[PDB]
C-alpha cells in the first residue's frame, strides 16, 4: 500500500545542533531524495531542517520505509538538540487533504510512529 | 569531459528515479521510460491532483493505460516547438472537451469563473517551476 512517511525536524534547546548534526540530517534526508520529489531536498541550515515538515512516499510491500525510520530515528537519538517526530498515513487520504499546510494536517490526521 | 560529465550525472538521475519507480510498481514491466518517470514526476508536483478537474488520483493506477495522460496545457501556436516545459498530468475522463484552447481559454478565465479560479490555484500550488506556471495561465 502507498503510504506516507510524515516527518518533523525542529531544534529544540539553545545549546545550538552542530553543523555536522544538520550534515547528518539532511544526508539521511537527501538518500530518499530524487527527481520525482526534488522538493524535498536538504540543506545543512536552519532555514531547511528547522520546524519543517516533508512527506516521504513509500510503497510500505518495500523494506524501504522501516529502514529509512530506522535511521532519522537512531540518529534523532544520538543527537541532544534535534527532535524528530514522525507518522504514518495512507496516500489515498494524504492527496484529499487540501494542498495548504497538508502535512501539518496529515500530522494531526495520521498514525504517530515515533517521537525523539 | 563536460559531456561526459553531464552523461555521468544524467544517469545517476535517472537510475536513482528509476529505483523509486520500481519500488512503487513492482510488478511494472518492462525499464520505466521518461514519459512513466514524469507521470510520477507530475504527480507529485500536483499534489496528487487531476490539474483540469482537481479530482484525486489513484497512484496505484498510473500506469494503467486510459487512466492518466500526460497534456500540453497549451497548442504549438503558443510554443513554436519544444520553447516550453508545459505538460501536465490530468485524469483520462477529463481532458476530451479541450481541443486546441488554452487553460484560460477552456475554463473562462475573462469572467474569473471559480473554477478559473480554482485551476489557477492548483497551478500556483503546484510545485512546477515558476516559468510553468506562468506559461499554463496564458
Amino acid at each position: 500500500a502507498f503510504k506516507r512517511a510524515i516527518i518533523f525536524t525542529s531544534f529544540n534547546g539553545f545549546e545550538k545542533v552542530s553543523r555536522t548534526e544538520k550534515r547528518r540530517l539532511a544526508k539521511i534526508i537527501n538518500a530518499r531524495v530524487s527527481i520525482i520529489d526534488e522538493y524535498l531536498r536538504a540543506k545543512d541550515t536552519n532555514a531547511s531542517l528547522d520546524g519543517q515538515y516533508r512527506a516521504f512516499l513509500f510503497n510500505d510491500e518495500s523494506p524501504a520505509m522501516t529502514e529509512f525510520l530506522a535511521k532519522l530515528k537512531a540518529f534523532a537519538e544520538s543527537c541532544t538538540g534535534i527532535s524528530i517526530d514522525a507518522w504514518e498515513i495512507e496516500e489515498s487520504e494524504y492527496v484529499r487533504l487540501p494542498v495548504e499546510r497538508r502535512d501539518f494536517l496529515a500530522a494531526a490526521n495520521g498514525k504517530e510512529i515515533f517521537k525523539i | 569531459g563536460e559531456i561526459e560529465k553531464r552523461q555521468e550525472e544524467n544517469r545517476k538521475d535517472r537510475e536513482k528515479a528509476a529505483a523509486k519507480f520500481r519500488e512503487y510498481f513492482p510488478n511494472f514491466v518492462g525499464e520505466p521510460k521518461s514519459k512513466d518517470i514524469l507521470k510520477l514526476r507530475l504527480y507529485e508536483q500536483q499534489h496528487g491532483k487531476c490539474l483540469y478537474s482537481g479530482k484525486e488520483i489513484n497512484l496505484g493506477r498510473l500506469n494503467e493505460k486510459g487512466y492518466v495522460e500526460i497534456d500540453h496545457a497549451l497548442p504549438f501556436s503558443r510554443t513554436w516547438d519544444d520553447s516550453f516545459n508545459n505538460k501536465v498530468l490530468v485524469l483520462g475522463s477529463e481532458n476530451q472537451n479541450k481541443g486546441n484552447q488554452t487553460p484560460y481559454e477552456y475554463f473562462n478565465g475573462k469572467d474569473n469563473s471559480r473554477e478559473w479560479q480554482e485551476f489557477k490555484a492548483r497551478v500556483e500550488t503546484s510545485r512546477f517551476p515558476r516559468s510553468k506556471k506562468q506559461r499554463i495561465l496564458l
